[PDB]
């Protein structure tokens, strides 16, 4: 079953970027379509302050969602069971815009140090750029003042943290080609 | 007593913890000179008792670990117990076994970190910074389904 890939996909994440710890409520969750609260409960044997931001981090990452699978109570009450609908259909809305948010990030990072071309003054600490430079820029003064402190200025974004920001789009294409890989093998059916 | 007697003598042979003749059993302890220690022994897994030469055993590597680890599939949640007296210094073959190899639940760096049963494909992946998993936080996952429609305007 594809749905399988999808929760072998969302261990792969909730351990890639989460802890190990992410994912053994994730296995609980998945474990049983309409599992018992205490059920849980008990499978951990630990306090509640290390299991419920764990369900809230996977409620927020939209790829499962705790539904009211509502219960009557034997008692003449009504009080339902906190079973979780794994939602699927978000899964993949949630976790791919991030990958997409991150990437252009990334590739943001990379031309923003792709070739020095804003200034700055060290005495002032305040970047400048080529348009101030050349406003600034005089015959007598084959450099760039800078008339906040009339001082020379200095260049910014070196061409070391280009490669900086490759590596880290490099890592970031070999470190999310597994999560993509086993997402976009969703995209087949969308389920 | 009958259970004392027993008890005592499975805690002298968890105390002797190693396998020696049946007759220095009784002597190690002078309390199991009768045959319902014997008779325990082979009725009972405190003592081990086997047709063979005079010896009692418990009734160990990363590899039994992974497999017991892999033991635990889809069924409840494990501890180190086991682990750490079949294979002593098991927590540090976790730290030396990374990268998924030995996966464990640590509690807190206050009860020696008390393991629990996990597998995972990557288990540590530390070398994505923090920095990544920060702007990970500080990216907040967005709201209902005008989310397919926001991946759609980034172009997906
Ligand atoms: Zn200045
Ligand atoms: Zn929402």
């Amino acid at each position: 079953p594809i749905d399988d890939i999808v929760k072998n996909l969302l261990k792969f994440v909730v351990r890639g970027f989460y802890g190990g710890s992410f994912v053994l409520v994730l296995d609980a969750i998945l474990f049983h379509s309409v599992l018992a609260e205490d059920d849980l409960k008990q499978l951990l044997s630990i306090n509640k302050t290390e299991l419920g931001p764990l369900i809230a981090r996977l409620r927020s990452d939209r790829l499962i969602s705790i539904h009211k699978q509502r219960e009557y109570p034997p008692n003449s009450k009504s009080v339902e069971r906190v079973y979780y609908y794994v939602k699927y259909p978000h899964a993949i809305d949630a976790i791919k815009w991030k990958v997409h948010q991150v990437v252009q990030r990334l590739k943001d990072d990379l031309d923003k140090n792709s070739e020095p071309n804003g200034y700055m003054c060290p005495i002032c600490l305040t970047k400048y750029t080529q348009l101030e430079a050349v406003q600034l820029l005089n015959f007598d003064r084959t450099e760039f003042l800078c008339s906040l402190c009339d001082e020379p200025l200095v260049e910014d974004d070196s061409g070391k943290k280009n490669k900086e920001k490759q590596d880290k789009l490099n890592r970031l294409m070999d470190q999310i080609q597994p999560i993509i890989d086993s997402l976009k093998k969703i995209d087949d059916s969308r389920i | 007593h009958d259970s004392s007697k027993l008890l005592w003598a499975t805690e002298y042979i968890q105390k002797k913890g190693k396998p020696v003749l049946v007759n220095e059993l009784l002597d190690y302890l002078s309390m199991k000179k009768d045959d319902k220690v014997i008779e325990l022994l082979k009725k009972l897994d405190r003592i081990e008792f086997d047709p063979k030469k005079g010896t009692f055993k418990y009734l160990h590597s990363p590899s039994e670990l992974l497999k017991l680890l892999r033991s635990q599939v889809t069924f409840k949640g494990i501890s180190c117990k086991d682990l750490k007296d079949g294979w002593p210094q098991c927590d540090e073959t976790i730290n030396q076994l990374e990268e998924d190899s030995k996966i464990l639940v640590l509690r807190t760096k206050k009860d020696k970190t008390p393991r629990y049963v996990w597998y995972n494909s990557g288990g540590n992946l530390k070398c994505i910074d923090e920095e990544f998993v920060k702007m990970w936080e500080n990216v907040q996952l967005p709201q209902f389904a005008e989310l397919p429609r926001k991946l759609q305007d980034l172009g997906l």
